[PDB]
RNA sequence: AAACUCCAGUUGACACAAAAUAGACUACGAAAGUGGCUUUAACAUAUCUGAACACACAAUAGCUAAGACCCAAACUGGGAUUAGAUACCCCACUAUGCUUAGCCCUAAACCUCAACAGUUAAAUCAACAAAACUGCUCGCCAGAACACUACGAGCCACAGCUUAAAACUCAAA
């Protein structure tokens, strides 16, 4: 018919999904320095999914991974292991005066 | 909606209650 | 199954700590396992105080023993580490490197009429 | 109780400002929201309630982030009138 | 278009051209453009493979003084 | 049961398993698996034993067999949990469910409806 | 492949005879676990 | 808005009419009353946006069939 | 070097110091703030105790102890105590929302106790004792 | 939508509020029940921007310093001047200092919000103490 | 006000109770339910529909027996309020909430949407809720009130549950 008319296929231009700074990563519990950087300096607390920007999956194999190290001797509960204060700023969250 | 019919039957359900209580 | 005990142990003099390791591996053995590694992850201060076998503890030595056993073998292992007055605190957990990671594509949008709706 | 003192929810102070210090330590706290979780904590909600306040607070904030970006989207167009007079 | 797999390699590649489009030329050739006719005039001389076509492309051009500036 | 020695059904049929140490031959083996791949050996055994084409998985005979193996993994659950209801359930709707195979099975291929009761040791029961 | 694979492994595991040999290599050795993340998504192993 | 002044000139410059203002309630559908009871109204009426501002369809394009008007319209 | 409002961690080498004390040494004022009073001790960092006050035993009853004024009163009597036993940087730590939570620590600081760091300790349950139904009011 | 309606009929309608906007308003035009809502969220913007302003350190080092929090953020609907309330400390000297730096800083944070161009039409910024422990300041220097 | 004053604060030891943050997630399960950690077992059906009663379950409350008991807490007692206060407010304490073994079988047990399959074109559509419908099957309904009642029957239930009328009355509900 005509050369000139469009063709069905896929859309070449589109882009890839985006994905977290675990995507495709091991989260193990002994890796208490990965944990630590999505836990509260002060209180250690777990950060939301908003403050980590993990996806669902790793925001849960992140939470899994804090709850069993906590509690097997790995990690501590109530505040960040001061030894990881100085580790790469993941979180977006600010606090200090 | 409202719970005019729920009070008619709480009502009897009330007073049966206490009636077999009574006796 | 594939098993990954997590032992922390009572901090002690190497003479002391190896006899605790030998006695613990044989421990899995004699129940049937096959040992596959040994893992020390250093002396360190724990995370919180933990008191066992009526003692107090801050410091312990944290080591791995990467191990086969069959599934009965577990609770029978548990039972043994909770009497032995070396251990502080041990745990069984399956072997994370036999759970095989799916990849992932990325993060799909999710709509927000659905959250609401949901 | 087991762990480490003056490490969890402390400040120090700088050049005696005990007051920026305060300020500093309540904002941790709220951020964390260990503040709105001690107030709740003072009598007991039902579960029924909790459910009840944790759905509508989920709402509301959706709504609230739904209602920010379309303002911020049909705020572009708050410039000057180029067609004044007609 | 078949030419959109072209271009959308292109771009990846070697980036949009600091030279800047000029919609309002109805003629108007970008480097993307030029890049594509040369690729098209190539498979029609019988090669096949994509990975090649593509290399020789590059080559043709910075031969006629092209500038192609990789991304990575 | 199948002997704790017995390999798994994915190595039983691998060139050169009869000559690995011992060791290997015990990680490859039922003692250190799950109780679910035992199943597998035990749902292969009465396969082989019944059915005309063991491979066929989706005839009505293949699923009584995979089913009735599952109803006796439920019944060994429930001697040591006695209080899961909800395991319970899933033993009745188990029965439930190879009775309506058996009834179908009865109906169109009685032949076969015979050599799977007799396999697998079912007393065909008709309802109230 | 795989019983290869494992067929190799089990001589390095751990047995009654080699025990004691593997416990005291193992008291002299340190095996770490920790590492973090950046915000590019790049690992970022320990100083040791 | 952006094309008010070039519409009322062209329909100038051809001898016709051009409505590029606010639109009042009722100027066709009750046209007799604000213009007059001998008021002749449009024969055609050509719409260049047939959308007001609002992104909502303009009233005229509704009110010109109720008065059996052809439109003729971007 | 730059102010860090991370505290000092025990073990480790740092060059802060207040009246030549360490800050493992230098003594701890627990302000317990209730909804209805409020009560200072001060400790040494041995857990020595140097002085104790509230609201009450600074003549405060019933309503009057769970004021702000209350607190800072206590603080200020707190503070005289601990001052003549050689007290004068103190660790706040703090726990509960009471009235006398912030007033507590202007006392302390009134009656000449310079405050360096201030803790929060308010007990938060994790999952605990089920608290007493709510009021109808 | 939710309970709360967001069905609109002008939803497209392009918000724009300016002083000048005010002036050609119909007074008689009453605002509707989302009218509010519109202004509502704007405030919670203001409130937002000030608010991660004043905790950074590099846009005033004075201003960083000093911890200051806001209590409220309402602008007026009139639109002449952004209310911003904050938080007056116990402190009677410091509630002057922090006061004067505030109103030295508020010129130069104008500006600084026209970054933002979204919220670049941003009337003059107002700082208010707040009554609170600020009133009790006068009274106890008198 | 009463109450406590072997009381309170710091520190240490310390549970058969309950499970911050994650969770702004929306998953698992037939439903009821299920959100600390580990392990074991384990989540029926290769066409659908199919029960007040068969079969098996079923929150909270409650019963029988033996235990645990931090905290909460009907009832009860005391304080206060009030014209009265068998309430709301404060304090104390019990049954009870927990475990074990049996029962009981109810809920606004509710997305107030029966299961399965299909459609988005017709008229979009009483209203509101939750866009409007088709096929097919089971269950159920036929003015209000009497009535979650009476009688009968069944049931570990005995002040109970399930099923469930009639007479008199009204022109509404
Ligand atoms: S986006 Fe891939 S695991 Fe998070
Ligand atoms: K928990
Ligand atoms: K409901
Ligand atoms: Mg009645
Ligand atoms: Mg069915
Ligand atoms: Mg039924
Ligand atoms: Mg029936
Ligand atoms: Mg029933
Ligand atoms: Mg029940
Ligand atoms: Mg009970
Ligand atoms: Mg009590
Ligand atoms: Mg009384
Ligand atoms: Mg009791
Ligand atoms: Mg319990
Ligand atoms: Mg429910
Ligand atoms: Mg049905
Ligand atoms: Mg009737
Ligand atoms: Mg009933
Ligand atoms: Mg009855
Ligand atoms: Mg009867």
């Amino acid at each position: 018919s005509n050369e000139d008319l469009p063709i069905s296929m896929e859309n070449p231009y589109k882009e890839p999904l985006k994905k977290c700074i675990l995507c495709g990563k091991h989260v193990d519990y002994k890796n208490v320095q990965l944990l630590s950087q999505f836990v509260s300096p002060f209180t250690g607390c777990i950060y939301g999914r908003h403050i980590t920007g993990l996806c669902g999956k790793k925001q849960k194999e992140i939470t899994k991974a804090i709850k069993r190290a906590q509690i097997m001797g790995f990690m501590p509960v109530t505040y960040k292991d001061p030894a990881y204060l100085k580790d790469p700023k993941v979180c977006n969250i600010r606090y200090r005066e | 909606k409202n719970v005019l019919k729920i009070r008619r039957r709480k009502m009897n359900h009330h007073k049966y209650r206490k009636l077999v209580k009574k006796t | 199954p594939r098993y990954e005990l997590a032992l922390i142990l009572k901090a002690m003099q190497r003479p002391e700590t190896a006899a605790t390791l030998k006695r613990t591996i044989e421990a899995l053995m004699d129940r049937g396992a096959i040992v596959r590694d040994l893992e020390n992850l250093g002396e360190r201060a724990l995370p919180y105080r933990i008191s066992a076998h009526s003692q107090q503890h801050n410091r312990g030595g944290y080591f791995l023993v990467d191990f086969y056993a069959p599934t009965a073998a577990v609770e029978s292992m548990v039972e043994h580490l909770s009497r032995d007055i070396d251990v502080i605190r041990g745990n069984i957990v399956k072997h994370p490197l036999t759970q095989e990671l799916k990849e992932c594509e990325g993060i799909v949008p999710v709509p927000l009429a659905e959250k609401l709706y949901s | 109780a087991k762990h480490l003192k003056f490490i969890a929810r402390t400040v120090m102070v700088q050049e005696g400002n005990v007051e920026s210090a305060y300020r500093t330590l309540n904002r941790i706290l709220t951020m964390d929201g260990l503040i709105e979780d001690i107030k709740h904590r003072r009598y007991y909600e039902k579960p029924c309630r909790r459910r009840q306040r944790e759905s509508y607070e989920r709402c509301r904030r959706i709504y609230n982030m739904e209602m920010a970006r379309k303002i911020n989207f049909l705020m572009r167009k708050n410039r000057a009138d180029p067609w004044q007079g007609c | 278009y078949h030419e959109d797999r072209i271009r959308a390699k292109f771009y990846s590649v070697y980036g949009s051209g600091q030279r800047a489009f000029d919609l309002f030329n109805p003629n108007f050739k970008s480097t993307c453009q030029r890049f594509v006719e040369k690729y098209t005039e190539l498979q029609k001389l019988g090669e096949t493979d994509e990975e090649k076509l593509f290399v020789e492309t590059g080559k043709a051009l910075l031969a006629e003084g092209v500038i192609l500036r990789r991304v990575g | 049961d199948p002997p704790p020695s017995t390999l798994l059904k994915d190595y039983q049929n691998v060139p050169g398993i009869e000559k690995v140490d011992d060791v290997v031959k015990r990680l490859l083996s039922l003692e250190m698996a799950n109780k679910k791949e035992m199943l597998k050996i035990k749902q292969e055994q009465f396969m082989k034993k019944i059915v005309a084409n063991p491979e066929d998985t989706r005839s009505l005979e293949a699923r009584i067999i995979a089913l009735s193996v599952k109803i006796r993994s439920y019944e060994e659950h429930l001697e040591k949990h006695r209080k899961d209801k909800a395991h319970k359930r899933y033993l009745l709707m188990s029965i439930d469910q190879r009775k309506k195979m058996l009834k179908n099975l009865r109906n169109t291929n009685y032949d076969v409806f015979e050599k799977i009761c007799w396999g697998l040791g079912i007393e065909y029961t008709f309802p109230p | 492949r795989e019983v290869l694979q494992l067929q190799e492994e089990v001589k390095n595991f751990i047995t009654r005879e080699n025990l004691e040999a593997r416990v005291e290599a193992a008291l002299d050795s340190r095996k770490n676990y920790n590492w973090a993340i950046t915000r590019e998504g790049l690992v970022v192993r320990p100083q040791r | 808005r952006q094309f008010s002044y070039l519409i009322e000139n062209m329909a100038r410059d051809c001898g016709e009419y051009a409505h590029t203002r606010y639109f009042r309630g009722g100027m066709l559908t009750n046209a007799r009353l604000l213009f007059g009871p001998t008021v002749r109204l449009p024969d055609l009426i050509i719409f260049l946006h047939t959308l007001n501002n609002i992104f909502e369809p303009h009233v005229a394009v509704r009110d010109a069939a109720k008065m059996n008007i052809p439109t003729v319209g971007i | 070097t730059k102010f860090s409002i991370y505290p000092p961690i025990p073990g480790e080498e740092s060059s802060l110091r207040w009246a030549g004390k360490k800050f493992e040494e230098i003594p701890i004022a627990h302000i317990k703030a209730s909804h209805n009073n409020t009560q200072i001790q001060v400790v040494s960092a041995s857990n020595e105790p140097l002085a104790f006050a509230s609201c009450g035993t600074e003549g405060f009853r019933n309503a009057k102890k769970g004021t702000g004024i209350a607190a800072q009163t206590a603080g200020i009597a707190a503070a005289a105590r601990a001052k003549q036993k050689g007290v004068i940087h103190i660790r706040v730590v703090v726990k509960g929302l009471g009235p006398g939570r912030l007033s507590a620590m202007h006392g302390l600081i009134m009656g000449g106790l310079e405050v360096i760091s201030i803790t929060d300790n308010t007990p938060i349950p994790h999952x605990g004792c089920r608290p007493r139904k709510a009021r109808k009011l | 939508k939710v309970w709360y309606e967001s069905p609109s009929l002008g939803s497209h309608s392009t918000y724009k509020p300016s002083k000048l906007e005010f002036l050609m308003r119909s007074t008689s035009k009453k605002t509707r029940k989302e009218d509010h809502a519109r202004l509502r969220a704007l405030n919670g913007l203001l409130y937002k921007a000030l608010t991660d302003l004043l905790c950074t350190p590099e846009v005033s080092q004075e201003l960083y310093d000093l911890n200051v929090e806001l209590s409220k953020v309402s602008l007026t609907p009139d639109f002449s001047a952004c209310r911003a309330y904050w938080k007056t400390t116990l402190s009677a000297e410091q509630n002057a200092h922090m006061e004067a730096v505030l109103q030295r800083s508020a010129a130069h944070m104008r500006h600084l919000l026209m970054s933002q161009q979204t919220l670049r039409n941003v009337p003059p910024i107002v700082f208010v103490q707040d009554k609170g422990n600020a009133a009790l300041a006068e009274l106890d220097q008198l």
